[PDB]
RNA sequence: CCUAAUCAGAAAGCCACGGCUAACUACGUGCCAGCAGCCGCGGUAAUACGUAGGUGGCAAGCGUUAUCCGGAAUUAUUGGGCGUAAAGCGCGCGUAGGCGGUUUUUUAAGUCUGAUGUGAAAGCCCACGGCUCAACCGUGGAGGGUCAUUGGAAACUGGAAAA
RNA sequence: UUAGCUAGUUGGUAAGGUAACGGCUUACCAAGGCAACGAUGCAUAGCCGACCUGAGAGGGUGAUCGGCCACACUGGAACUG
């Protein structure tokens, strides 16, 4: 079925030293319940590469996808912005 | 530096009224100026008069007051402030003092008074209350 | 496995039925999946009863069973009537 | 505190604590743990009935008694009322509250509900002590 | 316990009306007694309400914040609330000679509210209602008795005297009923 | 401040305490007492004073009572707008209510409303439970209350385009 | 459930009365017996023990006990404080974090705004109707997301670029 | 006054298996993964629509009623369907 453009999250990478496996790190920013105020709390999403294309500190969206491994979902589609140390 | 210039304005204004000078000079800011004017156009600011040089500023306004020499308002202060940033909905905007006082407040049109606000069914961040 | 039924609600003397699709598998008073109409009992000979009739129509088309007293509603209603002309005529 | 420092910390509260620490009941058998049981009111059979004075400034001879609970804890407990029928070996019934005589006794019994006989020389709080309306 | 008592001492208490009058009640009464606090006063005020027709506090409280529910000022609507009882609308009709005798007129069954058998007196009467005498039962010796006299009528209310029937009109209010009362203590009573 | 027996007056008392001076020897005491002045049409002062004995003490609070006195800025029987009162640690607090409400708060303050002619006002005590410095943050708080007509004059503008 | 007949005859008590908190007199007692939620009563004239009368509250219910909330602003975002009352560590360097000078352009994530789907029903609230009324029940409405998608705004927060 | 936890763990390959994807299971290769934004442990506890209270924000509870989950003297397993 074509319903769902697959929820899109950006983050950037944080280790590459597994095959065809990333770990992006999405940022988002939530509330709390008591206050009315924002912080930031991260996740990190496991990713399913090709051929370990993406880099370290990479910055990039990704998808759903379906369950591929034990504990790793997401598949890349773009890879955003790719540089060197800055 | 220097947290909030917000506050600085509302700090040296009611350090104005403690003492009663009708000149009172701060750096002035787009946000400053077009409050400056809201405040002169409740009845609040007897004149509005911004001076240019290097490089900021330096607003400069003219305090009112009563024949008897009569504070007009009877407090002041602010609601957004940092850390804890507030917005407001166009229903949920507050009558503070209902027609008393009016509650200043940015939209994505602008700031405008707390009437307009809620007339045009548009509401935003609030900045400060005055009464 | 869905047919319309109904559940009642009234309380100890006067019980207030309510007509609605359901799943012969839950519970009579249980879980539901879209209300139509209501029945009653009381107040009334002909007896107070309201109905959809218009997506009513879609459950009796897509597949349901009532049950024999709400064939007698329904035919006293004459939408069933409309369900049959739209059958039996092919 | 500021906003932040109060986000990060769930701001704690003063949770008190209980005023009849046997309102609660061990497990009562077939088992070793303290079941967190909850009652208004508790029997027990007292194992010695005594008795004992306040501090200053009151002066009066206050009855007392010991009495062992269901829960198998050992606890105090004054006898209100004009006249006691009871002793050692006499099973009773235990309300909760505390008397400023002396600590070590925050309970008393309850009159008339149990072995402990209401007494009949009231007719003014005939509905406390056990009394019956009398004719 | 709606009403089993003398009515009398009370009203002694109180100081109004549905030689002895001037003591107050008891061996203590006729010399001097207690001053009376704000929250005496307050239940003076409630009493005052209350005795007059004779129901129950657990009613009161519940009579009193359905008034609670409409708009407008709020003890203005208790009293046009608890006005509109049916002991309220039988007597301040001039029914009777006190506001108890409705009450046993009523639990009697002797009154047909919209021609109908009722035997309750805390039911709540509506404009657009009538209200008889059960016929069979418009000529016994108290009935006849009581309505002769024309004690009084409110414009809120109608009859036909020789067909003995009454009908709500209009809302009432302080104006129009007798026994005028004060409002703002005994809506602050149930605030604490 | 400008007393004056010629408007009608309701006095009303507060507290009274039995108040002692030890010297050597006895122990000599004077009464105390507070009192509330207004005539609640619009018009409210409160009192204190001190003497020997009740009726005396009282009539003195009263006399200077009637020197200090207040506009009380009432609109359709109550309070134009909300505040706070804040005096010595006897802070106290104001809203208006709608019509039919009446006063609640703390029985000196009931007193002092009760007594300056307002019908309906919502209102609760804070901080401090003594009578006197509750009673005198709601003088103070009745005394920096402003209503359309005292602002609107101030305000280059006018009434009728802002209104309570 | 209704018709007709008969009788006030079968159907009322509990708590409290020093203040809080509405409601006092006599007697017994005399730091004993006892009361006690607190402040506290009682050692010979107890409005606080007990009893009698009277009174107040409440009612076919009433009082005690346990538990929870309010009061309690006594976890204080609305809504707390830190000289002396509990509370600024001994101070320093500094990570993570929180916060952010001035102006312009831009993004539209937050924000504001509209629609769409959804937040079962029962329940709370509102309005009405029906059980003699109420309780109750039904009906319908509103309300309810830190909800998702999407159409717009860009002062402010945020992202980018330029002073 | 619970600071390190995890070795089928994490990743891959291949196959098997499951209605299905999946270390779900096997054999091989790799050493990663989780954790101060609170893992793990310990202790308690079914959850929710709601109920009680409060002006409001909140606080407490999960009795009836409805939805979901877990279990049927205790532990293991599988046939039917």
């Amino acid at each position: 079925s074509e319903r769902n453009d697959r929820k899109v999250y950006v983050g950037k990478v944080v280790s590459d030293k597994m095959d065809k496996t990333i770990t992006v790190l999405v940022e988002t920013y939530k509330t709390h319940k008591l206050y009315g105020k924002r912080v930031k709390y991260s996740k990190k999403y496991k990713t399913h590469d090709e051929n370990n294309s993406a880099k370290l500190g990479d910055i990039v969206k990704i998808q759903e996808t379906r369950p591929l491994s034990a504990t790793k979902r997401f598949r890349l589609v773009e890879i955003v912005e790719e540089s060197v140390i800055i | 530096t220097m947290t909030d210039p917000i506050a600085d304005m509302l700090t040296r204004v009611r350090n104005a009224n403690m003492v009663r000078h009708e000149k009172l000079e701060l750096p002035a800011s787009n946000i400053k100026k077009e409050i400056a004017e809201i405040l002169k156009s409740e009845g609040f600011i007897k004149n509005v008069e911004y001076v240019e040089d290097d490089k900021q500023g330096v607003l400069r306004l003219f305090l009112k007051y009563g024949q008897n020499d009569e504070r007009v308002i009877t407090g002041l202060k602010r609601i957004s402030k940092p850390g804890l940033r507030v917005y407001a909905k166009a229903s949920e905007m507050p009558k503070v003092l209902n027609g008393l006082g009016i509650a200043l407040v940015s939209t994505s049109e602008g700031v405008i008074t707390d009437k307009e606000a809620r007339k045009r069914n548009v509401g935003g961040e609030i900045i400060a209350y005055v009464w | 496995a869905v047919k319309i039924r109904l559940t009642r609600l009234g309380s100890k003397r006067n019980p207030f039925y309510r007509i609605v699709v359901a799943d012969a598998r839950s519970p009579r008073d249980g879980r539901i999946i879209e209300q139509i109409g209501t029945y009653n009992p009381t107040s009334a000979n002909a007896p107070e009863i309201k109905v959809d009739e218009a997506l009513a129509l879609k459950w009796l088309n897509d597949g349901a069973k009532p049950t024999d007293t709400v064939h007698n509603i329904l035919s006293k209603e004459g939408i069933m009537k409309k369900f049959d002309e739209q059958k039996k005529a092919k | 505190p500021t906003i932040n420092q109060l986000v990060r910390k769930p701001r704690q509260s003063k949770i008190k604590k209980s005023d009849s620490p046997a309102l609660n009941k061990g497990f009562n058998s077939k088992k070793k743990k303290f079941t967190d049981l909850n009652s208004p009111q508790k029997r027990g059979v007292c194992t010695r009935v005594g008795t004992m004075t306040p501090r200053k400034p009151n002066s009066a001879l206050r009855k007392y008694a010991r009495v062992r609970l269901s829960n198998n804890i050992e606890i105090n407990a004054y006898i209100p009322g004009i006249g006691h029928n009871l002793q050692e070996h006499s099973v009773v019934l235990v309300r909760g509250g505390r008397v400023r005589d002396l600590p070590g006794v925050r309970y008393h019994i309850v009159r008339g509900a149990l072995d402990t006989s209401g007494v009949d020389g009231r007719r003014q709080g005939r509905s406390l002590y056990g009394t019956k309306k009398p004719k | 316990a709606r009403f089993r008592g003398s009515n009398w001492k009370k009203s002694r208490r109180l100081g109004i009306s549905l030689e002895k009058r001037p003591y107050a009640p008891g061996q203590h009464g006729p010399n001097q007694r207690k001053k009376l606090s704000e929250y005496g006063l307050q239940l003076r005020e409630k009493q005052k309400l209350r005795y007059l027709y004779g129901m129950t506090e657990r009613q009161f409280r519940n009579t009193f914040d359905i008034a609670g529910k409409k708009f407008g000022v709020h003890g203005e609507n208790f009293m046009i609330l608890l006005a509109s009882r049916l002991d309220a609308v039988v007597y301040s009709l001039g029914l009777a000679r006190t506001r108890r005798q409705a009450r046993q007129l009523v639990n009697h069954g002797h009154i047909l509210v919209d021609g109908k058998r009722v035997d309750i007196p805390s039911y709540s009467v509506k404009p657009g209602q009538t209200i008889s005498v059960r016929e069979k039962s418009q000529k016994l010796n108290i009935i006849v008795e009581s309505v002769e006299i024309n004690n009084f009528v409110p414009e809120y209310l109608n009859f036909d005297a020789d067909s003995l029937t009454g009908t709500f009109v209009r809302l009432p209010e302080r104006s129009e009923l007798p026994a005028e009362i004060n409002e703002q203590l005994i809506v602050e009573y149930y605030s604490r | 401040r400008r007393e004056e027996e010629t408007k009608e007056f309701e006095e009303r008392v507060v507290t009274i305490n039995r108040v002692a001076k030890v010297v050597k020897g006895g122990r000599r005491f004077r009464f105390t007492a507070l009192v509330v002045v207004g005539d609640k049409n619009g018009r409210v002062g409160f009192g204190t004073g001190k003497a020997q004995e009740v009726p005396e003490a009282i009539k003195k609070a009263v006399e200077a009572a009637k020197k200090d006195l207040v506009v009380v800025p009432r609109v359709e029987g109550t309070t134009p707008h909300t505040i706070t009162g804040r005096y010595g640690s006897g802070s106290v607090f104001m809203k208006p209510a709608a019509p039919g409400t009446g006063v609640i708060a703390g029985g000196p303050v009931r007193a002092v409303l009760e007594l300056a002619g307002i019908t309906d006002i919502l209102s609760k005590s804070l901080g401090s439970n003594t009578p006197i410095n509750m009673v005198r943050a709601t003088i103070d708080g009745l005394q920096n209350l402003k209503n359309a007509e005292d602002v609107a004059k101030l305000r280059g503008k006018t009434v009728e385009e802002l209104y309570n």
